[PDB]
RNA sequence: AACCAUCUAGUACUGGUUCCUGCCGAAGUUUCCCUCAGGAUAGCAG
RNA sequence: AGAACUGGCGAUGCGGGAUGAACCGAACGUAGAGUUAAGGUGCCGGAAUACACGCUCAAGAACAAAAUAG
RNA sequence: CGUGGAGGUCAGUGACGAAGCCUAGACCGUAAGGUCGGGUCGAACGGCCUCUAGUGCAGAUCUUGGUGGUAGUAGCAGCGAAACCACACCAAGGGGCUUGGCUACCGAAGCAGAAGUA
RNA sequence: GGCAGCCGCGAAGCUACCAUCCGCUGGAUUAUGGCUGAACCCUCUAAGUCAGAUCCAUGCUAGAAGCGGUGAUGCUCCACACAGAUGGAUACGAAUAAGGCGUCCUUGUGGCGUCGCUGAACCAUAGCAGGCUAGCAACGGUGCACUUGGCGGAAAGGCCUUGGGUGCUUGCUGGCGAAUUGCAAUGCGUGGGGAUAAAUCAUUUGUAUACGACUUAGA
């Protein structure tokens, strides 16, 4: 059985002293899955252009962001945590995350330590000039918007990510920045990018790799499930919404396969942990179309725009 | 004599060392060993990597080159007991020289030096090679830090050395006296 | 095809054989009644 | 296979031999001091990680046997 | 050594408490056992020389009577057994004491090409 | 068109190779291929040494009914109570067919002298289980509480240290008392109340379900 309804992530690529401070893992809530078609531009394969059809799964992922950083030392026996750090702020959700009776307690979340970051900040600058000089590698502490998400879980999940740039004094000086900052899910994963997925079946934990996102959804902006080709003023949820689903109103990502898990189950995304140098990974992925159909029941429409043509009116 | 007493693993034989501490701390002397990685096993690296997979394909097996110590430690005490429990409490082992321990003096033990007893010419394995072969992660890390105990350690004993040279000029400068004349005439 | 009360506490190898202490203390065999049955003899120990 | 001549045990503790009925010492009132046997003296275990000469890098602590000094 | 009973003796012990029982109390003896310290108990019992025997228990798939695990289980919120009962996970030595632990790559090969380690 | 009935279509579901997505990369080694090089010219082997699959690492699953960091308050009254310090664990590193210490220039794998052959060493060690007290010599040594600066992340939690305060100083010169203990018997929290930070149950939730457990939310 999984240790909680949130997996754990095992590992995490190898550094990088050149690249610049940057997250290397996200996380979301599984939202179904959905039809697409694309030209297998594949080389040297016998359905070279051709329309291939498969599935893909969508994954809604909320924004994200930093709430503190972590610095580990690297002693004889493993990773030990030297100090953790929070900045100056914890939402409500967030709050609530450490409360098994919300309702019936106090609500006495961080109160001292806020007056403390309220103080000259001698303290805190002391714990990072202590990390700049100590432990050279650095974890940063997250958590999820379940505010945005339309669920009823209405509980954020914390979640730990490793930046993987260089010189762990930027670490700490674009942490001392970015505290309290909301990290868009475009920021950390790119359209044609491998990633791996972790997640907790329908209930043991398991990792998959080598999973490609096909597409980068940004729930800002209308037709975020219509292809280059289709482009239609159609969003990836179909009529109706969703199956045991709310609704998608924020950044979603679309990754080939099935991640492990039922609809609702939070996930997380990892960039496969190493280099891969299949030309699969490196070919990008151009969609033609994209299916809206309801998924409830058996949908002969798309959208309601059109589903009155094969009807042409109704009462 | 001493409550309690640091040794340097390095350049020891493994029995003969777990041998006379276990021998020690029966006798209710608390030990300290450190720097177990750099202890040494006679023979060359064949040999000594058998022997270990032989009883290792039978339980738990730690591959740290301290617990493989310990298990050497463990033999030779009359463990399931009280005596032999209690014995094992007085002992503790590390990798490296971890404080407080490397800001107090570590003895070595003449009769289990490899220098001592090994004969000229003949090949020998180290615990550090044999662990890091048998799945130990930690020798790089321990190397880096060990390495870094040196540093600042060479200037504490360049201090330290510079100090005794004002002591020694002191002691020249006030010696060849009356009261230095009549020390010396009594072995003092 | 059985059951009830006495002759019958029958017809011999399975099992058991109850308090303490001290001293002495063997044998697994001779060979005669030839032999399976065992008696009498011979040795050890009183 | 068949025996058979003397012997260890039949009923026998105790010390050593990882344990053992065929091994070694030794056979028995209750305790102290002292000296020993086999057996041992790196720890478990009480005792010299004793001394001296050479041998062996691989175990070493009757059966697969026939091919460094003179 | 101890017990049932009997002859003799202690002008014995005893309602101001005899016997029995209990007792993480003590004394005596090599022991069968005796004696005393404290609690319940209530009316008979013992120190010693002899006589007497239905005279001493650890078992006899022993007899009577009593009580446990099995088990609040099988079973028919409640009722409720029976069989069985010397004792309780494994490696080696020794029947369940000793020591401890949960097809690829290479080499030979008139191998032109095609096509021993593990 | 009732209901314990039949038919055409049928979402939702368990589920399929009956369909869909994915399913490893770095090192040491047997044999083997070679270099340098003796026994004994040669030689892959004696000492060294490159390549190379069985093994170890990477990743993955769980986490000792082992460990680190972080947030919240234990605050107050009443009543009771209790495996072996007694000199100092005195700190470079490296080799063991070489090392330290001092000097200087030839700054280097330098020349010289010096030391080991154990710690049998260094500190301190005098005062009633270590008092009272009068002087001398220095401006030192040091106990205790302050204060300044740096340093120790491997289990740092320890190291010094600028400055002043107050005691001792046995460094040196003297006085006051020891008795009779009689000749030795080593000589630290509760269990009841006042407020309150938090957990479990009730309710609900279902992404969990044989019973525990797990997953949500309402002052």
């Amino acid at each position: 059985r999984a240790a909680s309804i949130r997996a754990r992530v095992k590992a995490f690529p190898k550094d990088d002293r050149s690249k610049p401070v940057a997250l290397t893992s996200f996380l979301g809530y599984k939202a179904g899955m959905t039809t697409i078609v694309r030209d297998l531009d594949r080389p040297g394969s016998k359905f070279h252009k051709r329309e291939v059809v498969e599935a893909v799964t969508v994954v809604d992922t909320p924004p994200v962001v930093v709430v503190g950083v972590v610095g580990y030392v690297e002693t004889p026996r493993g990773l030990r945590s030297l100090t953790t750090v929070w900045a100056e702020h914890l939402s409500d959700e967030v709050k609530r995350r450490f409360y098994k009776n919300w309702y019936k307690s106090k609500k006495k979340a961080f109160t001292k330590y806020s007056a403390k970051y309220a103080q000259d900040g001698a303290g805190i600058e002391r714990e990072l000039a202590r990390i700049k000089k100590y432990a050279s590698v650095v974890r940063v502490l997250v958590h999820t918007q379940i505010r945005k998400t339309p669920l009823a879980q209405k509980k954020a999940h914390l979640a730990e990510i490793q930046l993987n740039g260089g010189s762990i004094s930027e670490k700490v000086d674009w942490a001392r920045e970015h505290f309290e900052k909301t990290v868009a899910v475009d920021s950390v994963f790119e359209q044609n990018e491998m990633i791996d997925a972790i997640a907790v079946t329908k209930y043991h934990s398991r990792t998959s790799i080598n999973h490609k996102i096909y597409r980068v959804g940004k729930g800002d902006d209308e037709a975020n499930g219509a292809t280059s080709f289709d482009r239609t003023k159609k969003t990836i949820t179909p009529m109706g919404g969703f199956v045991h689903y709310g609704e998608i109103k924020n950044d979603f990502i679309m990754v080939k396969g099935c991640i492990p898990g039922n609809r609702k189950r939070i996930v997380t995304l990892r960039k496969s942990l190493y280099t891969n140098t299949s030309r699969k990974a490196l070919e990008e992925v151009s969609l033609k179309w994209i299916d809206t159909a309801s998924k409830f029941g058996k949908g002969r429409f798309q959208t309601p725009a059109e589903k009155h043509a094969f009807m042409g009116t109704l009462k | 004599v001493e409550p309690v007493v640091v040794i340097d693993g390095k350049g020891h034989l493994v029995g003969r060392l777990a041998s006379v501490v276990a021998k020690q701390l029966l006798n209710g002397q608390k030990i300290v060993v450190v720097r177990a990685e750099e202890l040494n096993i006679s023979g060359e690296f064949f040999r000594n990597k058998l022997k270990y997979h032989d009883f290792l394909r039978k339980p738990f097996h730690f591959r740290a080159p301290s617990r493989i110590f310990y298990k050497a430690l463990r033999g030779m005490v009359s463990h399931k007991t009280a005596r032999g429990k209690a014995a094992l409490e007085r002992l503790k082992v590390f990798e490296g020289i971890p404080p407080p321990y490397d800001k107090k003096k570590r003895v070595v033990v003449p009769q289990a030096l490899r220098v001592l007893r090994l004969k000229p010419g003949r090949k020998y394995t180290t615990l550090g090679k044999l662990s890091t072969s048998v799945g130990w992660k930690y020798e790089d890390v321990v190397a880096k830090l060990e390495a870094k105990r040196k540093v600042s350690s060479a200037e504490y004993y360049a201090k330290k050395r510079a100090f005794t040279k004002k002591v020694a000029s002191a002691n020249a400068t006030a010696a060849e006296s009356d009261v230095a004349k009549q020390l010396a005439a009594l072995g003092y």
